[PDB]
């Protein structure tokens, strides 16, 4: 979930 | 709900998917709404149990007494099935006090035959004591206890007499002061 | 859809955070819990309610004595 949140924040 | 949470964790750890988690969250929300709607009948059940706590504790007091009788003698034993049948017969044959009254008379009329004369007197006297405990006041209880004591040759003393006294205590006092002990 | 899923799982995230916080307390008390569970499993099949309570108090104080 944290990795998905980081990917959403980066994009 | 617990199975849904476990399945959501397993499916999230198993790697379309976003729609699946959305469906699981919607199902959980629907379950929570169903519980919130179903939580609207608790006060009625609370009122009923608070009303019937008196008869419940009286019944368990009777059953504890009968277990004590069964512990005294091998013949006087008792199971729960006979008591349940008696309680069912009560309903087959100011409301809660009326069912409590019917319960006491039916339990006495059912378990008198299971005892001899001395235990018949024991049982009748102690149901009388319990009913006058629950219904009557503290002075009534003290007078009954001290009159049982002067019947027991242990605590000798006159009972508490009030001006507006009930006739039953006067009659029993006259019976015991005349030394008509069996009466 | 991914953004909505992320925003809609705040309760799950805080529940997971609470479980990870309480994992230390559950791992600290795992051995004692297993001890007392086996004690119920092998010592309390033939005891009454008040006897069970008294023996439970004795077991709890004696288990807390040994830290």
């Amino acid at each position: 979930l944290n990795e998905s949140v980081l990917k959403v924040n980066e994009l | 709900l617990k199975n849904l949470e476990k399945r959501l964790l397993e499916e999230l750890n198993n790697s379309e998917l976003m729609v699946t988690l959305n469906n699981l969250k919607k199902e959980a929300m629907n379950i929570e709404k169903k519980l919130s709607e179903s939580e609207e009948f608790f006060p009625q059940f609370d009122n009923l149990v608070e009303e019937y706590s008196i008869i419940g504790k009286h019944s368990v007091k009777i059953f504890s007494m009968l277990e004590k009788f069964g512990q005294f003698h091998w013949f006087y034993g008792i199971s729960i099935g006979q008591f349940l049948s008696c309680f069912k017969r009560v309903f087959i044959k100011t409301r809660v006090d009326e069912i409590l009254w019917l319960l006491y008379q039916e339990v006495y009329c059912q378990f008198s035959t299971a005892l001899d004369k001395k235990f018949k007197m024991i049982m009748a006297m102690t149901m009388f004591c319990l009913y006058k405990f629950d219904i009557e006041s503290e002075q009534y209880k003290e007078a009954v206890l001290t009159m049982i004591g002067v019947l027991s040759e242990s605590s000798d003393g006159v009972p508490k007499l009030t001006v507006d006294t009930n006739d039953d205590l006067r009659y029993l006092w006259d019976y015991v002061t005349t030394k008509s002990y069996i009466s | 859809r991914s953004i909505s899923l992320v925003k809609s799982l705040t309760f799950e995230k805080e529940r997971w955070l609470n479980t990870t916080k309480q994992f230390s307390k559950t791992s600290q008390e795992l051995i004692g819990n297993c001890i007392i569970s086996s004690i119920y499993e092998t010592y309390f099949g033939h005891l009454n309610e008040r006897e069970r309570g008294d023996m439970l108090v004795i077991l709890k104080r004696l288990l807390g004595k040994f830290a």
